[PDB]
């Protein structure tokens, strides 16, 4: 039952500041201490805070010890943190944890046992605005069942939602989710295959569609 | 950062040790070290805490020591749904947290599930639009962890490249995808770009050409 969970997934541009929050349930979150750590996406893990939620008294390591605010509304049972001045190498997951039991008699702060974790929240940072997304047709093989798909490329932000035939083929249909690109923007690609001899009789069109700039793409797939 | 082997590799029954270097200012200075174990979606979970005492739910396979300042996990009756990664982390004397790098392991005593590859070459209306990218789309692949290597003819080519992390597909397998930015000109002076999936020390390359 002891349970902790983040915020949603956020976007930010560089030089401007994120909030996450970390909601505590089966326990009560100012009997212990909350640690923050970090995760960039294929790399290690980063410790990057803990905090006495009774105090407010949080150390942090020199490299963000001028970049972070860490806060707890335990009226809400929730944690937060805050952190500044974002560049793209604060692109993460971040991770709390809860660690040990809070007593003025035995100091549990720096202990390293987290016993539970929130699931994470990733947040990315992006100079990118808003942009319609370019949807290219992925050619069958020729050689080729069959291959064939959709790229849906330089978009801003997610999501792209994707269907085929307006929804009258859904088997063997992939929509692999979005990269995010250095340059800040999203890509997908959505691939279905097919039976090979349905070429050149069955039409296919990816039904692309991007409600954040308000465009709807169509897109007919032709060998 | 503590000092961890990058990467280990092993079999079942046999054992494993995976070791951990940091300094008299931390792993030296207490028995604070904690081994947090983490598999690619999941968030990291603790194995052993205060160097050797075991977190509930965990087998003795997992036994904590230390060495001065070098940290030990020793595993025994190795299984298979390890295959991740093992993270150390201790107290400091600046009373923060350390962690280390992170010894990336890959076990070795279950089948696979390899991946299914699928290269597309730049489309038409593409190139005619003045750009070109070559895309990679790997599924049905366990575990998931994945290198993705691109070449143009024989030779590696890093720039470019778009790599997503592989994520959980639907089928309890992972998919992954990798994007390769070209000029047309580019495309058009080779013999052939290539994809090549690595997975559990196979490959698989799928090749296009103009």
């Amino acid at each position: 039952q002891v349970q902790l969970v983040q915020s949603g997934a956020e976007l930010k541009k560089p030089g401007a500041s994120v909030k996450v929050s970390c909601k505590a349930s089966g326990y009560t979150l100012s009997d212990y201490y909350v640690h923050w750590l970090r995760q960039a996406p294929g790399q290690g893990l980063e410790w990057v805070a803990w905090i006495n939620p009774t105090s407010g008294r949080t150390i942090s390591p020199r490299k963000f010890q001028g970049r972070v605010t860490m806060t707890t509304d335990t009226s809400m049972n929730v944690a937060y943190m805050e952190l500044r001045g974002l560049r793209s190498d604060d692109t993460a997951v971040y991770f709390c944890a809860r660690g040990g039991w809070i007593s003025l008699y035995v100091d549990y702060s720096y202990y390293p046992n987290f016993d539970s974790w929130g699931q994470g929240t990733l947040v990315s940072v992006s100079g990118a605005s808003t942009k319609g997304p370019s949807v290219f047709p992925l050619a069958p093989s020729s050689k080729s069942t069959a291959a064939l798909g959709c790229l849906v490329k330089d978009y801003f932000p997610e999501p792209v939602t994707v269907s085929w035939n307006s929804g009258a083929l859904t088997s063997g249909v992939h929509t692999f989710p979005a990269v995010l690109q250095s340059s800040g923007l999203y890509s997908l690609s959505s691939v279905v295959t097919v039976p090979s001899s349905s070429l050149g009789t069955q039409t296919y069109i990816c039904n692309v569609n991007h409600k954040p700039s308000n465009t709807k793409v169509d897109k007919r797939v032709e060998p | 950062v503590l000092t961890q082997p990058a990467s280990v590799s092993g079999s079942p029954g046999q054992s494993i040790t995976i070791s951990c270097t940091g300094s008299s200012s931390d792993v030296g200075s207490y028995n604070l070290v904690s081994w947090y174990q983490q598999h690619p979606g999941k968030a990291p979970k603790l194995m052993i805490y205060e160097v050797n005492k075991w977190a509930s739910g965990v087998s003795d396979r997992f036994a904590g020591s230390k060495s001065g300042n070098t940290a030990s996990l020793t595993i025994s009756r190795l299984q298979a749904e390890d295959e991740a990664n093992y993270f150390c982390s201790s107290s400091t004397n600046s009373a923060t947290v350390i962690f280390g790098g992170g010894t990336k392991l890959t076990v070795l005593g279950q089948p696979k599930g390899a991946p299914s590859v699928t290269l597309f070459p730049p489309s038409s209306e593409e190139l005619q639009a003045n750009k070109a990218t070559l895309v990679c789309l790997i599924s049905d692949f366990y575990p998931g962890a994945v290198t993705v290597a691109w070449k143009a003819d024989s030779s590696p080519v890093k720039a470019g490249v778009e790599t997503t992390t592989p994520s959980k597909q639907s089928n309890n397998k992972y998919a992954a995808s990798s994007y390769l930015s070209l000029t047309p000109e580019q495309w058009k002076s080779h013999r052939s770009y290539s994809c090549q999936v690595t997975h559990e020390g196979s490959t698989v390359e799928k090749t296009v050409a103009p």
